[PDB]
């Protein structure tokens, strides 16, 4: 009962795995900080930590295709595959955002419902949606934020919170 | 580090996906 990041991806995988309902991926925002030289303030920015994804035109597939192809350097991409994808490097400003609203007030903000992610006021929310999402869910933590994903309609139950609770850290 | 934790990710994601 005091986890380390030795076991992040497990306890993502496990998360979703042993799920009942059809969650699409988890992502957890690691907190890191950023000081501000001009007024001296130590700021708590969340940014990719790890993530886990399940799963279920031309110019956009081929440019997608090209893109995945070039990240193998160094056959369809779907919408939440590439929402996953360009998921990692976006990060949020501590109360800012989905992520950021969750973290400064250690919140749960659960949004089930193609309405309650457009009327959210986070971008984030917007973007999945757009992507095909209709339910996203950020849990603080003591280290970050828990999101979950799906395509699919989903309500809160207290066993994926039992679960959630059962797989990371909190005060 | 976020740009590691991306790479790992990143890795699992690509090899994850080949099946």
């Amino acid at each position: 009962p005091q986890f380390n990041e030795d076991t992040l991806q497990q306890r993502l995988q496990a998360l979703i795995e042993s799920a009942g309902e059809n969650w699409t991926y988890a992502i957890f925002w690691q907190i890191s900080h950023d000081f501000d030289s001009s007024t001296g303030d130590n700021t708590v920015i969340l940014g990719w930590g790890d993530g886990y994804y399940k799963g279920e035109n031309t110019a956009e597939q081929e440019h997608r295709k090209r893109v995945i192809r070039e990240l193998n350097s160094l056959e369809e991409v779907t919408d939440t595959e590439w929402f996953f994808l360009v998921s990692m490097t976006q990060s949020f400003v501590n109360g800012v955002g989905l992520p950021g609203e969750s973290f400064l007030n250690s919140r749960v903000i659960w949004l089930s419902g193609s309405g309650a992610l457009t009327g959210s006021g986070c971008e984030r929310a917007g973007q999945g949606q757009i992507y095909g999402l209709k339910t996203m869910v950020c849990i603080a933590t003591q280290n970050g934020v828990v999101e979950l994903g799906s395509s699919e309609v989903i309500s809160q139950s207290s066993d994926l919170m039992h679960k959630v609770n059962n797989l990371f850290n909190f005060n | 580090s976020v740009p590691q934790a991306r790479k790992a990710s990143l890795a699992r994601f690509l090899e994850k996906r080949k099946e």
